[PDB]
RNA sequence: AAAAUGAAGACAUUUUAACGAGUAAGGAAACGAAAUGGCGUAAGGACAACAAAAGUAGUAAAGAUUUAAAGUAAUUUAGAU
RNA sequence: AUAAACAUACUUUGAAUCGGCCAAGUCUGGUAAGCAGGACUGGCGAUGCGGGAUGAACCGAACGUCGAGAUAAAGUGCCAAA
RNA sequence: GGAAAACUUAAAAGAACUUUGGAAAAAGAGUGAAAAGAGCUUGAAAGAGUAAUAUGUGAACGGAUAAUUUAUAAGAAAAAU
């Protein structure tokens, strides 16, 4: 057979030694990189083994502090965890903040004593699946150039389902309001002041 | 927008009478007058930020960043040591560098 | 699959005073005066080679492409290193021609061996071509 | 000898070129230092009045022991003179130059010196007789000189 | 230094431990587990496309100027003119 | 008692060297000397590094190329890290 | 007593006519595979000239560390059942 070391390669009509098989029998083959398997799927009820362990600050309904990243300075509410990513599952409610529903590593947040608590969330969907459908994914490489346009129209077809998940925020939003002067603290961006140490602050 | 830092000053890299080691960086963050009130800073984000002005057809950013860590103290007078990416440049003694609030571990 | 080639001095070991005299040239000698600066090992000049200096035994001679270097003077050097081209890479010597460099390079495309002068002593098709 | 640099466009430019010229290389070379990049027309002007003492050459690197002049205010100098003979030597070839324009039938109004260099040459020895039975050299310092003329035209680069 | 392995791999073998400043001065070549390791100049004798055209060269030698790479370094390698 | 097998005992051949200088809970000549000459040890010569502002000998400590950490002499108003 | 000084090309085919210039020369034209143009194979360093770029208060140069600018420079494969 041939030498584990011998990858044949067709001859452009060259010159060629005597030893060298001809290129009536030599096939080539397909130049393979990707030797590592992907991950595995298992079943959407059941947590990841790479499951972080919260802190102990940080329970459902209880209101965060998002300090990095796009939306840095905003609140939010907490409902649950992404199991099978380790990363918080919240919503800053878009009818006050603005802020969508979201999953944000829970090392970018700040855990306030402000709870909102709220049962009844209707969580149904809002899984691995669902922030998984709604991601803008780039054009591939091999997909013809499809420049510019594919990232406004998968805006556009995304949009719906955003906006069906966003049921869960009639809960809390009514709730919100019932709290004095919570509304308005909820939609300010956080701010440090004069004076506004961070190792004295409290939450 | 906010405020969501608080601004170290980058005194100079560790050192001795003729020594310098431009490894570690010594920061002073601001309201931090002892080295009781360094265990909150301890592992929070550092970030140095400047402006380069740069001409109309280059694809470079206008700001840039080195990023690092805030890693012990330093004396008794609330001076952090911070280990960046890279070694800060010496013409940016003096300067401000933002102390965010991440890793929280709040 | 390539190793990390750490290099621990990547700057020049230059012959003491050679920034100064023309006649000194820049190849290193090891200063031999008896009141040389440099060899009493000075701070601010105490810069000579040394054994620590040695790059590590599995990363040295290594291209930064992760191979060796095997010269090569016609096709049939190539055969040398066809059960090894993962491991070698072909390096056509300066004096052989353009028609010969060109036989080395296509012969070494049907080996699968590398080669780190393919656009060498290349005809004039750059412009108008 | 050859020259320098070589034209972009050899069709709008004009060459003119002296070697082993018996002229002074150091007072030379501040001649055509000071008519670089000046429009022919105007350059003849000014090495006339350096010939009757009423422009300056500024001496901008051999001013070692050159007097002051009143005429050396602005140029950032404060020594210069009147070179005649490397003047005239200059005008011999810029004439020279600009009867090659007009055989390859360019417009004179719009030349200008876009490029003039001057070599040090072969020097010739004589004897100065000096005491104790000493002699010395005494020696010449000649010079090449190279001229370019360009027609001038305004240019564009987006 | 000691253990292990050993006709040929290869990086002058594998593992473990200790060690590493230096003027005058010494350590010639060879020595498979090598009784220090190497770089460079020129000349002489051989080797250099293993199937009967067998190292490179007017499809551009030597030299020169530079650009990059390898080596702790002595230096080597290749591109362009 | 303690330590010692890359221990111990060497054999042969040979290089360079025999102008020395310094310190001191030491001495002799001298009014004294950064003078002259000695006993014991440690150094400089042959030796860089941290400290004494600077210094052949003082104090800490002797150097393959590096990363991190405790330290030495000694320091912590500014130059200058504390 | 007592030196220094070798080399165009295969072949002189060693420019040959015009314009500027007192002339020497220069610019064209032409020979030649190539000016190799007679101060003639190549053409280094010291020293200058031109062009591009950068810097600046009583020396200059070198080393470590970063910043800015410029240059080099790493890929066409592809997931789970």
């Amino acid at each position: 057979s041939a030498p584990q070391w011998f990858v044949p390669v067709k001859a452009g009509d060259a010159k060629v030694p005597a030893y060298y098989p001809t290129d009536d029998m030599i096939q080539e083959q397909k130049k393979k990189l990707r030797t590592r398997k992907g991950a595995k799927i298992t079943a959407l009820d059941k947590p990841a083994w790479n499951l972080e362990k919260l802190r102990k600050s940080i329970v459902p309904g209880a209101i965060l502090i998002i300090v990095a990243g796009k939306y840095a300075g905003k609140k939010v509410v907490f409902l649950k965890q992404c199991i099978k990513s380790g990363a918080l599952i919240v919503t800053g409610p878009f009818k006050i903040n603005g802020v969508p529903l979201m999953r944000i590593n829970q090392r970018y947040v700040i855990a306030t004593s402000q709870k909102v608590d709220v049962s009844k969330v209707d969580t149904t969907g809002v899984d691995v699946k669902f922030f998984k459908k709604i991601a803008i994914k780039k054009a591939a490489f091999g997909k013809t150039v499809e420049e510019d346009f594919a990232k406004k129209q998968y805006e556009a077809k995304k949009a719906l389902i955003v906006e069906k998940q966003k049921q869960v925020d009639e809960s809390i939003v009514a709730e919100i309001k019932k709290v004095p002067y919570l509304k308005e603290y909820m939609a300010s961006y956080f701010t440090l002041k004069n004076g506004d140490h961070p190792h004295l602050l409290k939450f | 927008k906010c405020r969501l830092h608080v601004n170290a000053v980058f005194m100079g890299f560790q050192r001795a009478q003729r020594n310098q080691y431009p490894n570690v960086a010594l920061l002073q963050i601001s309201g931090v007058n002892t080295k009781e009130d360094t265990p909150f800073y301890i592992g929070k984000r550092v970030a140095y930020v400047y402006k380069v002005n740069v001409k109309k057809g280059s694809n470079k950013p206008a700001i840039r960043a080195i990023f690092g860590k805030i890693v012990a103290p330093h004396g008794n007078h609330g001076v952090v040591k911070a280990r960046f990416l890279h070694n800060l440049p010496p013409k940016a003694m003096g300067q401000n560098l933002k102390v965010f609030l991440y890793p929280s571990n709040i | 699959i390539k190793p990390k080639i750490v290099k621990k001095y990547t700057g020049h070991f230059k012959r003491f005073d050679s920034n100064r005299f023309l006649r000194v040239k820049a190849s290193w000698r090891v200063p031999r005066g008896i009141d040389n600066r440099l060899r009493r090992k000075f701070k601010g000049t105490n810069l000579l080679p040394k054994i620590g200096y040695g790059s590590a035994k599995a990363t040295r001679n290594m291209l930064p492409c992760g191979l060796y270097k095997f010269p090569v003077r016609n096709t049939t050097d190539l055969e040398m290193i066809m059960m090894q081209n993962r491991k070698y890479a072909a390096e056509i010597s300066h004096a052989v021609s353009a028609k010969k460099r060109q036989e080395i390079i296509q012969r070494a495309k049907i080996l699968n061996i590398r080669v780190l002068n393919a656009d060498a002593r290349i005809k004039k098709q750059e412009v108008a071509q | 000898v050859k020259y320098c640099a070589k034209p972009v466009n050899v069709a709008k430019a004009a060459q003119a070129r002296g070697d082993n010229l018996k002229v002074h290389f150091k007072n030379t070379y501040e001649t055509a230092d000071a008519i670089r990049g000046m429009k022919v027309a105007r350059a003849q002007e000014f090495l006339k009045n350096v010939i009757i003492k009423k422009e300056i050459v500024p001496f901008r690197k051999h001013n070692g022991g050159v007097g002051r002049k009143a005429q050396c205010k602005g140029l950032n100098c404060a020594f210069g003179r009147w070179p005649v003979k490397s003047a005239q030597f200059i005008l011999k070839l810029l004439k020279n130059a600009v009867d090659n324009a007009k055989a390859k039938g360019l417009n004179t109004a719009l030349l200008t010196v876009s490029h003039i260099a001057v070599q040090e040459a072969r020097s010739s020895r004589r004897r100065l007789y000096r005491a104790h039975g000493s002699i010395n050299s005494f020696s010449s310092s000649p010079c090449h000189i190279e001229l370019i003329l360009t027609e001038k035209e305004k240019k564009v680069a987006k």
